[PDB]
């Protein structure tokens, strides 16, 4: 069966390979992080195409409802904003990928919270990432 | 093994060429022993199961084919013609692409 | 190297490899006297290091399965006292070029 | 037209079906023994052939995705058995299985605590794996339910129940065994499925099995696949004429043997009298699959006839296999008597009026050659240089031996035109038994009248033919590449050179042979009345008179 | 039992699973249909009468080429240099020689592509060469072209060195062939060829000889099968027109254990 | 008759009528169910 | 009536290497079919209602990944008595075995 | 996978097979209304028109030969030397 | 949650549209038929990353027409729900059986017997409810479920799943 045990299909594995034929660590993509890498696309696309979500799907999406949604969406729950507060998480973060996106895509105050929303740890990962824990509401950037 | 086969033919005055015996005589030999070419032989090797299935025991080669669940690549002339689509044979063993680069260079 | 004059006994051998990494081989008296390479048709072979191997290999694009090969109780390959993953290099006479190149790993 | 991919195989997996999922695809259940009357009344019932299954004179029915008979494939119904029979060609197997399992537990024999085991447990290959591992299990019959471990005889559990594994032995269509103190002879019941079932995943992949594709458990029926039409049609004499395919028999016998056998598990059952009509349909079921077994009973149909077996059909030459997939008849193609031709070139190939006048070839209409098809087309299919039919892009053709519109038509680039074969034309001619790579060559086409393929002389002993009552076969090209393919490859000059022996295989036969010897002695003279006729004669002639 | 044999790209004669059943089809890659009967002059005869053919000696009045055959003869007489790379060429065919008589039957006809006895037959006429006047070749253009070209018979064409022996490796035989028609002793003395004639047959050869190589896709099992049992399927039970003929080659494909007649021939020792 | 095929084929065919030397030769036809019993052995004679 | 083209006939044009010619026979000048394999159970179930797009599969449940070939009736019959014999063909338009 | 312009192994010549198949395709492209780019001069057979196209090796095609390994070589059809 | 993964795709040309600016025509075609996809086996398809440098390599030519086949490789960016997985999303209707949420594309529907037992559902009340001894949920509100179930169909992904536990639910 598929679970959240970790088990997920053979399609997935921390070990992927490159369209060249290489080997690549998995790609985790939190929130807001996600709303970048679409954006700079969709942006560098709309560039030599000539050569603020509601308009610019109507022309590089199908004509698609589903990218307003997924632009609507990912903009009024993304956790982030600045290419560098992400850049920070991972020049930190880098545990098994799944984890460092969820942790980050997925609002947390206590360790009592993330160990219960997340019940498979608790001795796959050493005590002190409860510090990493606060760390990460203590740079759970302000309002 | 080709001295032989060689001396049942001269011995009627006709001629073959080396290259042909001597390709039989390695796959008899190659395999590691002596495989004959019957159903104890040839058709009881490594080799695909589409191709040994039209020879002899057909439906039975089947049954411990389905067994052991034998998966077979389809790069045998056989399986192609079973199937009905081009084998790599000659006139199909290669690809003819469109080179977009030089493709531009046409036009 | 012992050389059984008819036969060692299977209570007897079952401690052969009961004394790693070293190997034993055990040879019949009757089987010996004459050296079965010195023969007219026994061409000359010879071995090949973990690198002139990763390199035939490599040289050719080969699988090692895709290799002829011999049985690890062959005369020859056990008077060379070969081992099951190591290759032979043949060179024998050919009536079309001279001289032809074969291998043997020994499975 | 379907929006779905077009793909080749590049692999293909065996394994067995698993029961719950032949269940699964089955879209009928198959309950009814009749064959069609609703009660008297002519249609199809909803029990057996046809209760939504496919269907014949182009009635849609096939599960309503209509299509009817081409495009529409058979369709497969099932049926519950009532009880576990023994799949007949896989006895074999089975018998030197349970010699390694043991049964009333259902585990391994051997662990790897034993030595010469591991190797052989870890040979990588699901043949050379099963074929070591029988040898060792054959032997110890003993389910030990303890066992002195890897260290002191003194203390010793794995599976249980050390009950003594049978001796098995193979009478006629029945296993049986001894347990042993003292033996135990019985008949063994179908208690195998059981522990297959229980047989652990991970022991599956001990032997050359795999949990998912094929599980040894599987190679029991529980609900048996039933094929649709297309797989065992019926033959009507027209319409309202029976004519009904072999199986089309046994499958209401095997029915009617699962009916009763069912019928005698709800009502009076005589214990030693059921054993009796179990090895019946087991027997049917033996039947179906293969009627040429051991323990004779041929099992003959009304008539003396044999029942054609499903591997019947498939037996080399003639059936399925070799006689209709690895070779098979064909369109496009014809064949006559054969006559020499001594003035027709090497590559040539003298074919008979009414043939050119049947055989097609689909060239598209091109602004070069258009000016040359018009007038092909106006002649009609009767006249020589003519056609028989066009055919717009809107995949229908018009007969143009009919059509209101004869001379008419104005064509359209891009649309294709089958015309009548013309001269040097290239064609497969052949000559069976075809044992030699010049068993076939392409031959240039050259209509000439009367009834009889013209081939040249010399190439009469490649194919080693003469004309005593001789018959050659003939096929025809379609493609604009296969051509080509036939002049770039199976060309006649390029075959006269013989790779197996290094030389020719064609050279100067009788008559011509023959008298150019006397025509080369010195005491052959020529005066120049003949000598100039002679000279007009060759064709290559340099035009220049030798002293 | 040969269908899925085929060349492949590199030469090798493989089946269905990839096994390399051959290296270079037939041992040296050449198509049957482009090989006719040669004879290996070398192999046959005295080293004494071989010497007095192809050996030189331009130190000596007797022993060297006629002037009747250069046009530099006297002006090239006794060059020290050159009679050394004379050597060369001729300490060579010793070694071919010595090598081809290690076929001991001596048998000197053999199959081999490119027949130089002809494209020689041809030259012959195609500039029109008189037994007269003097040829024009440097022994430096003869000796070092045939150095040049032995380097241009490629077969395989691999960058390392393993390729590269197997390419000298089969090609060898051939070779010797070669040099048997071209040594400088026949060139001149018997078919005066000129500058031009030279530089023909050599880019014939290479042209011819590529083209004589065998073709990747060849279905190669499926040739050798019909090539085999043809000349089988035209013999009669009768061994006419110990155990012989039809039923022994079945006998042997069947790999049998106990042939009716099993006979075996052993030779004599030495002495 | 029955599902009794347990007989033997070619016994009564379809006399030969093609020329009368043919018919003739059908009538006085032997047949001989079956290397050796195909041979002409001496006692034809 | 139509003249067979037996192995014997097979085998010469394979030696030939007339691969697509070949192809042609025993398709475009004989059988033929377009059979619908699924993407997942390599069977030949797919209801395919040329009109309504409708695919399915159902025991596998699919509708989305299905496959279109080209081979010759014949063929499809000699698979579907392979089925009726419990033995099961899976068809797979890309490798899983790896090496 | 790839394998350079570079270190390239196969013949340097266009094997019957391969020549066979190339005038094959283009003959094709030509009946299906295409463009050739020659002088048909008084020819008329697709099949020619190619085989002149060939003689003067101008047909715009590329063939990636495939090694038993699994890479490829590719070559174009004006690249492999024409003599024949 | 969202991932890259470099997948591939082919497609067949018709000889026609054969001419010299043909990558151009090929890399846009490729998001007509991917950008707005959806496979039970990859999730939703949502974004093909560096569009104008599409990398297509050479296509091959079928043999019996005169056709090209492609093997477009590429990579995009996709999101597809797993059971146990959780995420958040805003309610999108709301009856007394439970609610729709609604993530993204997606739209996950949560029973009423796989919620906390103590919260039901307000009857007239604006706007309508659902209703706890101190909560409350409605419309405009986040919601953070648990995916029990997931259901692949056509070219949608729908879903179900539960908010029974603790810490789980509106924020
Ligand atoms: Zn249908
Ligand atoms: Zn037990
Ligand atoms: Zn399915």
């Amino acid at each position: 069966e598929n679970a959240t045990l970790l088990r997920l299909g053979p399609e997935f594995a921390l070990k992927q390979y490159d369209h060249d034929g290489n080997e690549h660590d998995l790609i985790a993509l939190s929130l807001s992080e996600s709303r970048l890498l679409i954006r700079e696309a969709l942006k560098a696309r709309s560039r030599a195409r000539n050569g603020d979500d509601d308009e610019l799907a109507k022309v590089t999406s199908g004509a698609n409802g589903v990218v307003k949604k997924t632009l609507d969406y990912l903009n009024t729950f993304a956790r982030f904003k600045d290419e560098e507060t992400c850049t920070a998480v991972d020049q930190l973060l880098h545990l098994h990928p799944f984890e460092i996106a969820q942790l980050s895509s997925l609002g947390c105050e206590d360790v009592d919270e993330a160990i219960t929303l997340i019940p498979s740890l608790a001795a796959k990962k050493e005590v002190n990432l409860q510090r990493i824990l606060d760390e990460l509401n203590r740079l759970e950037d302000p309002y | 093994l080709y001295k032989e086969i060689l001396n049942v033919i001269a011995f009627d005055g006709s001629y073959v060429n080396y290259r042909h015996m001597a390709l039989l005589v390695d796959v008899m030999t190659s395999r590691g022993y002596l495989m004959a070419i019957t159903r104890h032989g040839i058709n009881r090797a490594d080799t695909g199961a589409l191709m040994r299935c039209s020879f002899e025991e057909t439906v039975e080669i089947l049954f411990e084919a389905g067994a052991a669940a034998e998966l077979d690549d389809c790069r045998g002339v056989s399986e192609n013609v079973m199937l009905g689509q081009l084998a790599p044979m000659g006139t199909g063993a290669f690809d003819v692409m469109i080179d977009e680069k030089l493709l531009t260079s046409l036009p | 190297i012992f050389i059984y004059q008819n036969n060692i006994t299977p209570s007897a051998n079952k401690m052969i490899p009961t004394v790693s990494p070293a190997i034993i081989e055990t040879f019949q008296e009757s089987d010996l006297v004459v050296n079965i390479t010195h023969h007219e048709l026994v061409p000359k072979h010879i071995r090949l290091s973990d690198g002139e191997k990763s390199q035939l290999l490599q040289r050719y694009k080969l699988k090692e399965s895709q290799l002829p090969r011999i049985q690890r109780e062959d005369p020859v390959a056990r008077y060379l006292g070969l081992k099951r993953g190591q290759v032979v290099k043949i060179i024998r006479r050919s009536e079309t070029s001279g001289r032809y190149a074969s291998y043997r790993i020994c499975l | 037209y379907s929006s779905a991919p077009l793909r080749s195989v590049k692999e293909v997996q065996f394994g067995l079906l698993s029961p719950e999922e032949i269940r699964a695809i089955s879209v009928v259940k198959i309950e009814y023994p009749e064959i069609m009357d609703e009660s008297r009344q002519r249609p199809r019932e909803g029990g057996l052939n046809d209760p939504k299954l496919g269907s014949i004179d182009r009635n849609f029915k096939c599960q309503t995705c209509g299509e009817g008979m081409a495009e529409c494939p058979g369709h497969f119904g099932h049926m519950e058995l009532a009880k576990p029979v023994f799949h007949i060609g896989f006895i074999p197997k089975i018998k030197k299985v349970c010699e390694c399992i043991c049964m009333n537990c259902g585990k391994l024999l051997l662990d790897e605590t034993n030595p010469t085991m591991a190797q052989a447990i870890r040979i990588r290959d699901p043949k050379k794996r099963f074929n070591a591992v029988w040898q060792l299990c054959k032997t110890k019959m003993v389910c030990e339910a303890d066992a002195p471990v890897d260290e002191y005889s003194e203390q010793k559990s794995r599976g249980g129940c050390g009950n003594t594994q049978p001796v098995v032995r193979k009478d006629g269509m029945k296993l049986w065994g001894t347990w042993k103190d003292a033996q135990p002879e019985r008949k063994l019941l179908t208690e195998i499925l059981n522990v297959f079932k229980h047989i652990s995943p991970e022991d599956c992949f001990r032997l050359g099995f795999n949990e998912d594709y094929a599980r040894p458990e599987w190679m029991i029926i529980t609900v048996l696949p039933v094929p649709p039409p297309q797989v065992r049609p019926s033959i009507a004499m027209d319409e309202t004429t029976q004519g009904q395919d072999d199986l089309t028999h046994k499958l209401s016998d095997i029915l009617k043997a699962n009916i009763n056998v069912q019928k005698l598990e709800m009502d009076g059952s005589p214990q030693h009298i059921i054993n009796e009509v179990e090895q019946l349909l087991q027997f049917h079921v033996a039947t179906y699959m293969d009627n040429d077994i051991a323990g004779q009973p041929q099992a003959l149909q009304k008539s003396g006839r044999p029942v054609k077996a499903i591997r019947a059909r498939l037996k080399g030459k003639e059936g399925r296999l070799r006689g209709n997939l690895m070779g098979k008849r064909v369109d496009f193609s014809a064949r006559t008597v054969i006559s020499g031709d001594p003035n027709l070139e090497l590559d040539q190939v003298g074919v008979p009026i009414s043939i050119a006048k049947t055989l097609s070839y689909p060239e598209t209409v091109t602004q070069y050659n258009i000016h040359r098809l018009t007038e092909y087309v106006r002649n009609g299919p009767n006249e020589h240089p003519g056609a028989k039919y066009v055919i717009r892009d809107n995949g229908d053709r018009i007969d143009l031996r009919y059509h209101k519109r004869a001379g008419d038509i104005v064509l359209q680039y891009g649309w294709k035109v089958e015309r009548h074969l013309m001269d040097d034309d290239p064609v497969l001619f052949n000559r069976q038994p075809s044992l030699h790579k010049m068993s076939m060559m392409a031959h240039r086409v050259k209509v000439m009248p009367y009834s009889t393929f013209r081939l040249n002389l010399s190439v009469t002993s490649p194919y080693n033919a003469d004309f005593d009552g001789d018959e050659m076969n003939l096929h025809v090209p379609q493609s604009e590449e296969t051509r080509a393919e036939l002049s770039q490859l199976c060309a006649v000059p390029l075959q006269i050179v013989s790779p197996q022996s290094n030389k020719p295989v064609m050279g100067i036969v009788q008559d011509t042979l023959c008298g150019v010897r006397k025509m080369t002695l010195r005491d052959t003279f020529i005066e120049y009345e003949q000598v100039m006729n002679m000279l007009f004669w060759v064709p290559s002639w340099d035009g220049v008179v030798p002293q | 039992a040969l269908e899925d044999i085929m060349v492949h790209y590199d030469g090798t004669t493989r089946n269905s699973l990839g096994d390399i059943i051959q290296f270079l089809y037939g041992e040296d890659g050449l198509d049957g249909t482009q090989v006719e009967r040669q004879t290996i002059d070398t192999i046959p005869g005295s080293d004494k009468a071989f010497h007095k053919r192809y050996y030189v000696d331009l130190m000596d009045e007797k022993n060297s080429i006629k002037p009747d055959v250069i046009e530099y003869a006297a002006d090239i007489l006794g060059d020290v240099e050159l009679q050394k790379e004379l050597n060369s060429e001729y300490e060579q065919l010793v070694s071919d020689r010595k090598f081809l008589r290690e076929f001991v039957n001596g048998d000197h006809n053999w199959p081999l592509p490119v027949n130089l006895r002809r494209i020689i037959q041809n030259a012959q006429q195609i500039f029109h060469l008189d037994r007269a006047k003097a040829s024009d070749l440097t022994i430096p253009e003869i000796i070092h072209g045939v150095r040049d070209l032995c380097k241009k018979l490629f077969v395989l064409r691999g960058e390392n060195e393993l390729i590269k022996e197997a390419q000298q490796n089969a090609t060898s035989l051939f070779q010797c062939l070669v040099r048997a028609r071209l040594a400088t002793r026949r060139i001149l003395e018997e078919f005066r060829l000129n500058r031009d004639a030279f530089e023909w047959v050599l880019g014939t050869i290479e042209a011819q000889f590529q083209r004589s190589l065998v073709h990747p896709g060849e279905m190669v099992g499926v040739i050798a099968a019909q090539s085999i049992g043809e000349p089988a399927t035209q013999m009669t039970l009768n061994t006419f027109h110990v155990t012989l003929g039809v039923p022994r080659l079945k006998e042997i494909l069947n790999v049998a254990k106990n042939i009716k007649t099993p006979a075996l021939t052993v030779y004599l020792d030495r002495e | 008759q029955k599902k009794a095929m347990s007989s033997r084929a070619g016994v009564s065919q379809v006399l030969n009528r093609y020329t009368y030397s043919s018919t003739l030769s059908h009538l006085r036809r032997t047949n001989t169910p079956i290397a050796k019993p195909r041979q002409l052995h001496n006692t034809h004679w | 009536g139509g003249l067979r083209f037996g192995e014997m006939e097979r085998d010469c044009m394979i030696a030939h290497g007339a691969a697509g010619f070949l192809k042609e026979r025993l398709m475009e000048a004989s059988d033929a079919f377009r059979v619908h394999v699924c993407g997942i159970c390599g069977l030949m179930s797919v209801i395919a209602n040329l009109k309504k797009n409708q695919f399915e599969c159902r025991s596998c449940k699919n509708k989305t990944n299905i496959y279109q070939l080209h081979i010759p009736y014949a063929a499809k019959l000699l698979f579907q008595e392979l089925m009726a014999m419990n033995i099961a063909p899976r068809l797979y338009t890309e490798r899983s075995g790896v090496s | 996978l790839a394998i350079l312009k570079e270190e390239r192994t196969t013949t340097p010549y266009l094997t019957k097979y391969e020549r066979a198949r190339i005038l094959g395709t283009r003959a094709l492209q030509i009946s299906m209304n295409a463009p050739v780019l020659v002088d048909i001069e008084g020819e008329t057979d697709p099949l020619q028109i190619a085989m002149k196209e060939l003689s003067q090796r101008k047909i715009p095609l590329v063939i990636r030969r495939y090694l038993p390994d699994g890479s490829y070589e590719d070559w174009g059809c004006d690249e492999l030397i024409v003599d024949n | 949650m969202f991932f890259l993964k470099d997948l591939s795709l082919i497609l067949t040309l018709h000889p026609s549209y054969f001419g010299p600016q043909m990558n151009q025509y090929l890399r846009e075609k490729l998001l007509t038929d991917v950008e707005g996809t959806c496979t039970g086996q990859f999730g939703y398809i949502v974004t093909v990353l560096d569009g104008m440098n599409i990398d297509v390599g050479k296509g091959r030519i079928i043999p019996g027409s005169g056709s090209a086949e492609f093997e477009v490789k590429y990579r995009a960016v996709v999101w597809k729900p797993f059971k146990g997985e959780v995420v958040d999303a805003i309610v999108s209707n709301v009856s007394p059986i439970g609610f729709f949420a609604d993530v993204g594309p997606l739209n996950v529907f949560v029973s009423t017997r796989l919620i906390p037992d103590n919260l039901v559902y307000n009857p007239s009340n604006s706007p309508p409810a659902y209703m706890s001894n101190d909560e409350l949920i409605t419309k405009g509100s986040k919601v953070r479920l648990k995916v029990v179930g997931t259901r692949t169909d056509v070219n949608e992904i729908y879903a179900i799943g539960s908010i029974k536990e603790d810490f789980l639910g509106a924020i």
